[PDB]
């Protein structure tokens, strides 16, 4: 449920 | 002769507590060729048939194809993120990346187990203990005398062969099991004897008994070695990789994860960087590294404005610890101009790039070449900043950057930020405990800091294994000036 991380 | 010239003209100028390891493939890709070079030492030369276990398993093509498939899927997860961002798609996204982390982990485990096998000790950074090695020599020669049919003239083994046994690590530790590794090395010893004319048939050799007795000799070595432990050697390993091998995250092989390991394009490049080392402002092993002043660095943070979490994580810390007290230049939430970027490379001892990619969208590669000299040690915290030879890292090395940290494939913001924060704390750019106002700082080399910082990521393989450093060890000179 941690927010999806944003791509590099 | 050429290995003699390489040793004399390049390696013997390298700090003696470092070693250089060259990895390449034989013509058919059938063998992993490993050459370990070290100042004042005879070269280790190994040629390891990848499938040697079969006649006693996966080939290079199989291994590389598996790696590239994993990387492709990892990259896909980094950019499908935005679309997937929801509340239960989160669960699937994290599950997919966890599964990839396990897949890459298993691949690296299999490479270490099958390809390297008992030769993983070639990577050991343990300090030489001449008197203990000769004690081991006597015991090991006793094992050979007892078990080889040929000994019922004797070839005398080089010290470096024996060091491979020592390099397996502390045999007295709980959980230690060297049986398969020792078997692999005993075949090697029999093959060396064979080559020099002392011949034996494998079928007439009780390898299992030799394993037990050799392990007992190693327990004797390490029991005595542990009584006078290595305190702080500042050992570093530099990898020279052939073109097809750069994509492998060698540093994240299980047996290498704890080690300070960097990469270098060539021995010529290594030699150049060494001759341009800056001394600290201060028998001291740290003196072997380049020393970069803390003062006068540059950070480029969220240049495309969309990386708000990354900006949030570092902006205040950087203002407090770098911009305010240490005269750093800051470029935040706007693109750097090419002149700004080039000026930072020219004047800053440290450049932090926290954005997308390598920053090539802001500075042309050929202008990095025009630089009379690249002063900056560069951290390129973005996607595939050290990937896929020609590329940004190649040009920084050409320009004489002492070191460049980059990624072999795509990464996501929060996890690479965990890594980056760890590097800065370990390196001493930020005070210890910043990421978790602080004062008091560590002093690891950049390479040591990178190796340690891989621990900070949620995914050691999906994220941290991407992170590599090209160049030589760099220490922060806290009180130094340019």
């Amino acid at each position: 449920d941690k927010s999806i991380e944003v791509g590099r | 002769l050429d290995l003699h010239r390489i040793q004399r003209d390049y390696i013997d100028l390298v700090p003696k507590h470092w070693h250089v390891i060259s990895l390449s493939l034989s013509d058919g890709g059938h063998d992993l060729c490993i050459t370990r070079l070290q100042a004042g030492q005879a070269p280790f030369v190994l040629r390891l048939p990848l499938e040697r276990a079969s006649s006693r398993v996966f080939d290079f093509h199989t291994g590389r194809a598996e790696l590239l498939e994993i990387i492709k899927e990892i990259n896909r997860t980094c950019h499908d993120s935005r679309d997937m961002a929801a509340k239960g798609e989160r669960e699937k996204w994290w599950a997919e990346r966890e599964a990839l982390d396990q897949r890459l982990k298993e691949l690296l485990m299999n490479i270490e187990h099958v390809w390297l096998g008992g030769f993983r000790g070639v990577f050991s950074q343990h300090g030489r203990r001449p008197e203990l090695l000769e004690k081991f020599r006597a015991m090991f020669e006793g094992v050979l005398d007892k078990h080889l049919p040929s000994r019922r003239t004797k070839v005398v083994l080089d010290g470096n062969v024996l060091e491979l046994f020592i390099g397996l690590g502390d045999a007295t530790k709980s959980g230690a099991d060297f049986d398969e590794e020792l078997t692999d090395l005993l075949y090697f010893v029999v093959d060396i004897l064979q080559f020099h004319g002392e011949r034996n048939a494998y079928d007439e050799i009780d390898f299992d008994s030799m394993v037990v007795e050799t392990m007992d000799a190693l327990m004797a070595y390490h029991a005595e070695a542990n009584a006078a432990p290595e305190s702080d050697s500042h050992a570093h390993t530099i990898l020279v990789l052939d073109k097809q091998l750069h994509v492998f995250p060698w540093e994240s092989l299980p047996c290498l994860q704890g080690l300070a390991v960097s990469r270098i394009p060539s021995l010529a490049c290594l030699r150049k960087l060494l001759l341009d080392r800056r001394r600290s402002s201060s028998e001291d092993p740290r003196s072997a590294g380049h020393h970069a002043p803390l003062s006068g660095g540059t950070y480029i943070l969220n240049p495309s404005s969309d990386l708000l979490s990354t900006q949030k994580t570092f902006e205040s810390l950087f203002s407090t610890h770098l911009h305010s007290p240490n005269s750093w230049t800051r470029i935040i939430s706007r693109p750097p101009t090419e002149p700004e970027f080039l000026s930072a490379l020219t004047h800053s001892p440290i450049l932090l790039y926290f954005g997308h990619g390598s920053g090539a969208q802001y500075i042309r590669s050929r202008n990095i070449r025009h630089l009379d000299h690249c002063r900056a040690t560069v951290l390129l915290m973005g996607c595939s900043s050290a990937a896929l030879p020609s590329g940004p890292v190649w040009n920084y090395m050409l320009a004489g950057a002492p070191a460049v940290v980059g990624t072999l494939w795509d990464v996501t913001d929060r996890d690479i930020d965990r890594f980056a924060g760890g590097v800065l704390e370990g390196w001493g750019v930020l005070p210890e405990g910043c990421m978790g106002k602080k004062a008091g700082r560590n002093g690891l080399s950049l390479v040591q800091a990178v190796a340690k910082a891989r621990d900070r990521c949620r995914f050691r393989y999906v994220t941290a294994a991407a992170a590599v450093v090209y160049g030589i060890p760099v220490y922060v000179d806290v009180d130094g000036k340019s």
